[PDB]
């Protein structure tokens, strides 16, 4: 959704990016040229940047503030026109449906993952977000690896790496025996 | 007139013009659409009366509300 908006800001911007190949352009673009909003009014009065992003068939574009417009739909999908909550919001309300003993623990422990947390600039406003949400000085602490793009694997490879693992997968023939109950009752 | 005693080859009995005989939609009555007579009489008597307050709007890309929705007031 970051992409499919930012490649509407193009259309905007001149550049009528449509095609499926062009697409993935954009989703390049996305990966290179974006970054977050740190006070998206302290940026949107100011000009930027305009990034000078190069096209493989040689072409020049300039993206200007929708560089950094572009990711702000994560915070807030009200700009693509959708009621639904900001990932701090999540985040927040995520921690705040459990329980009231383990709540500070959860702001201290906070673990990113998912390329789409790549993004320059985007940790600091998550702390800038959440503080803003959480509770007076409680320490809200996130960590973020390099390898946040291969954390859901990594862990799948040390998971699958243990005998626990041989106790707790699904058998072929149980599954030929009982089918989609059997997934359902050991899908934790 | 005078250009055919004075010169020679300039002869007469020439028809000046050869001619010739100079011989001598269905798309919008479809059973698919309502064809809608347009009457800008009607359409401004509706309209007539129908205020649009424009006090602090905004369509640009600019955040910094929650939402923006222009043309608040009216009458
Ligand atoms: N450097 C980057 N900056 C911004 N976004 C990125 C970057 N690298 C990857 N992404 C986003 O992460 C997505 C990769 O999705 P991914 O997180 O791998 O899904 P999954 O984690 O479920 O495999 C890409 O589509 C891209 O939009």
């Amino acid at each position: 959704d970051v992409s499919r908006f930012l490649r509407l800001y193009l259309r905007k911007e001149g550049y009528d990016f449509h095609s499926s190949s062009e697409f993935e352009i954009v989703k390049a673009i996305k990966e290179r040229a974006c970054y977050l909003s740190i006070n998206p009014q302290k940026d949107e009065t100011l000009e930027t940047e305009k990034a000078q992003y190069y096209l493989p068939d040689g072409s020049t574009i300039e993206i200007g503030p929708s560089r950094f417009r572009a990711p702000e739909l994560l915070f807030r999908p009200d700009l693509i026109g959708e009621e639904s909550e900001g990932i701090h919001e999540v985040l927040v309300f995520a921690i705040q449906k459990s329980d009231m003993d383990l709540r500070r623990t959860l702001f201290s422990n906070i673990v990113l993952s998912g390329g789409s947390t790549l993004f320059k600039g985007f940790g600091d406003r998550l702390l800038s977000e959440v503080k803003k949400l959480a509770p007076k000085d409680v320490k809200i602490r996130i960590s973020a690896p390099q390898e946040r793009l291969y954390s859901t694997w990594i862990g799948g490879s040390i998971l699958a790496s243990l005998d626990t693992f041989k106790k707790m997968w699904v058998s072929k023939k149980e599954y030929e025996e009982d089918g989609a109950r059997s997934i359902h009752r050991k899908t934790f | 007139d005078p250009k055919y005693a004075d010169l020679p080859g300039i002869a007469r009995n020439e028809p000046d013009v050869y001619e010739t005989s100079d011989l001598p939609l269905e798309e919008l009555t479809s059973t698919s659409v309502e064809h809608i007579i347009v009457n800008p009489n009607a359409a401004y008597d509706k309209f007539k009366d129908k205020r649009v307050g424009t006090k602090g709007l905004d369509f640009s890309d600019r955040i910094g509300k929650t939402k923006r929705t222009g043309y608040e007031s009216g009458e």
